[PDB]
């Protein structure tokens, strides 16, 4: 079918800055012919930063590679799950790609100033899946460990969480990170709410697991495994309460199930883009929607 | 700089950038030429590859 | 504004969905125009290319149809890490090497991937016949035993789907595999290709249970961790992925407490009992015709999933 | 015919000149360096020439014969590309050294 999208709006250094990234992708607002500036990628959501809303917005709208930049227009083609494309790793945090590696799109956690073009347009980061999940874990534990040493200095140390969190590793590629060393408490940082979801679900997991095992074990034997895996947890989490207000317990269970499912849909990185044959000499890769 | 109790035979190798002479007789092989055939092997949206 | 009428004339006609044929022996031009799907490989003449229409944008049309063009990922492997008597239709598995700049990848067919499991502890007869030395394969993974020992072997291997063409080079073999799309060969007589998986490694999950039949019953791979060396089994099923994880847990229910009884999980990473991945779909009716596979000496039983549609997914852990 | 070997630290079976060199030559070895005496020591290469002369020379010219070494690089690596390198070597045929 017809795949082009012509959006209307620049000057010479803007031409060079947009020409630097003529192989990258960004989301749109709608799959129509003509659009405005505001319907382009990550502009209306990222300017307080918050990760989960941006991942929801990235899974919300479709995606598009851009092709050419004129003086007053940006010729760009949206991606459809039918046929394949050719995109580029032209992002300033350079994660080297590999053959038949699935590519992800996460909202930019590496600061505004790296993946941007100041006119606004905010490009999302493209990087492979094990690097994606490992940088998710190593930014989340960095968040909670920064909040703990902002609360209690005797629980952890700052260099104790930079010998193991400032670097990601994938097939020998030992990259570094731009970690925000001064987040500031009471929220107000990026990934401030995802840690705030993770802690609540890891707090309500004992009240969930014990209630589930005690409710499942009375139905005598559909399976042995619910009592077979009663030995693998510690007995500290076994003998916790066995009694609470079932109004309060049910409300806690419903909130933990909702936050668990939203968190588990977010830990799945989102729009998974699959490669076929990467060529580092050309910085291009065959890719299609999955 | 005294001799130890053992002797050594070094072994190396060498690269001779020659310029060879392939000589064959007339009507040795009987080659069979096929018709050229084009085929599409990857069809993206920016540039197809033949 | 009359040229727009000619443009909409050039843009209108869809593929023919219905056709009121009258008799069969007449063979009208209209039913031929319904059934004629354009080719992909033709002789090299500009009139012949024009009738073959390969220059048409995206999909083939003589100067959309529910059909997808296949992609062809290319790989490079050392000649000893692969046997040139492999079947055409066999799925392959890439192991990611640890060097940052690699160029030469490392691909394992399940026959070759078997001897990464047996050495260190019929089908194994053929796997030792084809790939004679395990030492020529025990080094493509640098640290196999440590990687099994912490149970992060599955997230290092991504399946790449079935094989198509093997230009039998001397030292650095170049293979072409379909990572996605209709699995069809690139040959001048464009012959059909059937994906084969060896029979002892492949247990059906339909007749393992012994009214709703869909058309697309998928094929699942599964790496499992055993204390007797890890195993690669394959699975045919006509269910959803939600069903495939539960019925695979019930299928692996002896092996989990087998591993629990023999090896206590001392650390926190041994608890992963392997994972699964959809290798793609095929026809649920004509599926899995048996066949035979001869090397020069012997013959293993082997299934043949015919007219396969490759679609890889990630790993979802069994537990 | 007056002495079996002229040195007894390499010509023997489990000798020093064999046990530090005659591992099985692999292209997929993680060190992968080029050891130039491996043509004189690999027993499997020492018994690949067990065939008579005609099928030896046809198998010598029909492929890269045995253990070639790379050019155009700084330190000599064993041959791993194989597409653009091409060379014959008589020391993988007559098993001697000058």
């Amino acid at each position: 079918m017809d795949l082009k999208v012509v959006v209307s709006l620049l000057y010479t250094d803007e031409i060079a800055k947009m020409q630097q990234r003529i192989g990258c992708i960004l989301p749109l607002a709608s799959t129509h012919g003509t659009q405005n500036v505001q319907g382009l990628g990550l502009g209306q959501v990222y300017s307080v930063p918050d990760y989960v809303s941006m991942y929801n917005y990235l899974s919300d709208c479709t995606l598009a590679v851009l092709d050419e930049v004129s003086v007053d227009s940006l010729i760009l083609t949206k991606i459809v799950p039918g046929q394949t494309y050719a995109i580029k790793n032209k992002y300033q945090p350079f994660f080297q790609w590999h053959g038949t590696g699935s590519l992800s799109v996460m909202p930019p956690v590496f600061g505004r100033e790296h993946a941007t073009v100041k006119l606004d347009i905010v490009f999302p980061m493209v990087l492979p899946t094990p690097i994606a999940e490992e940088v998710l874990q190593k930014i989340l534990l960095f968040n909670v460990y920064s909040r703990v040493v902002m609360q209690a200095p005797g629980n952890a140390d700052m260099l104790d969480v930079h010998m193991h969190l400032g670097s990601v590793s994938y097939l020998g590629h030992h990259y570094e990170l731009a970690l925000p060393e001064v987040p500031g408490p009471l929220g107000l940082a990026l990934l401030d709410n995802l840690s705030l979801y993770f802690c609540i679900m890891v707090t309500l997991l004992p009240r969930a697991s014990m209630r589930l095992v005690r409710g499942l074990i009375r139905h005598e034997h559909h399976d042995l495994l619910n009592l077979f895996q009663e030995m693998v947890p510690d007995e500290i989490a076994r003998i916790d309460l066995d009694d609470l207000s079932v109004a309060d317990d049910l409300s806690r269970m419903r909130v933990m199930m909702t936050y668990l499912q939203s968190l588990a849909s977010l830990f799945n990185l989102g729009p998974r883009l699959a490669t076929a044959a990467y060529s580092q000499e050309t910085l291009t890769a065959t890719c299609w929607l999955r | 700089k005294i001799h130890p109790g053992v002797a050594m035979t070094v072994v190396r190798t060498d690269e001779i950038l020659s310029e060879n002479i392939l000589f064959s007789s007339r009507a040795s092989t009987s080659m069979f030429i096929g018709t050229p055939n084009v085929s599409r092997r990857e069809a993206r949206v920016d540039a197809v590859t033949f | 504004r009359r040229r727009l009428q000619r443009r909409i004339a050039g843009l209108l006609p869809p593929p023919a969905r219905r056709l009121n044929i009258s008799r069969g022996s007449e063979f009208t031009r209209d039913v031929r125009g319904l059934v004629e799907e354009h080719a992909q490989a033709s002789s090299l003449s500009a009139a012949a290319v024009w009738r073959a229409g390969l220059l048409a944008p995206g999909e083939v049309a003589v100067a959309w149809s529910g059909w997808r063009p296949p992609v062809f990922g290319d790989f490079l492997i050392h000649a000893s890490s692969f046997n040139n008597a492999e079947a055409t239709g066999t799925p392959l598995f890439q192991f990611k090497q640890s060097d940052p700049f690699s160029g030469v990848d490392a691909v394992f067919t399940p026959l070759s991937l078997f001897i990464l499991m047996n050495h260190g502890r019929g089908l194994t007869r053929m796997a030792n016949l084809l790939y004679d030395s395990p030492a020529t394969l025990a080094d493509l993974v640098p640290d196999f035993g440590r990687l099994v020992a912490d149970r992060r072997f599955h997230n290092f291997i991504t399946p790449v789907g079935p094989l198509v063409e093997n230009i039998k080079s001397t030292y650095l073999n170049k293979i072409t595999t379909v990572v996605h799309g209709p699995v069809v060969s690139k040959a001048i007589p464009r012959s059909t290709v059937k994906v084969t998986v060896p029979q002892e490694a492949f247990v059906d999950l339909d007749a393992w249970l012994s009214q709703p039949c869909p058309a697309d019953a998928r094929l699942y791979v599964a790496l499992t961790y055993e204390e007797a060396g890890p195993r690669f089994t394959f699975f045919q099923s006509s269910r959803g992925h939600c069903q495939i994880m539960n019925i695979l847990r019930i299928y692996y229910s002896p092996s989990i407490m087998h591993r629990y009884a023999v090896v206590q999980p001392l650390h926190i990473e041994e608890l992963t009992f392997g994972a699964v991945a959809c290798l793609g779909t095929f026809s649920a009716t004509d599926g899995w015709r048996r066949s035979a596979f001869n090397y020069r000496g012997s013959s293993l039983p082997v299934v043949e999933i015919d007219s396969f549609y490759s679609n890889v997914s990630d790993w979802e852990v069994i537990l | 015919e007056y002495r079996s070997t002229v040195n007894p630290w390499a010509s023997q079976l489990g000798s020093l000149g064999d046990i530090m060199y005659n591992s099985s030559y692999r292209q997929t070895a993680v060190p992968g360096l080029y050891s130039p005496c491996r043509a004189f020591f690999n027993k499997e290469e020492l018994l690949r020439n067990n065939r008579g002369l005609y099928n030896m020379v046809n198998e010598y010219s029909q492929r890269l014969g045995g253990h070639p070494a790379t050019s155009n690089t700084e330190v000599q690596f064993v041959v791993i590309a194989g597409t653009d390198v091409f060379l014959e070597q008589p020391c993988s045929f007559l098993q001697e050294a000058f």
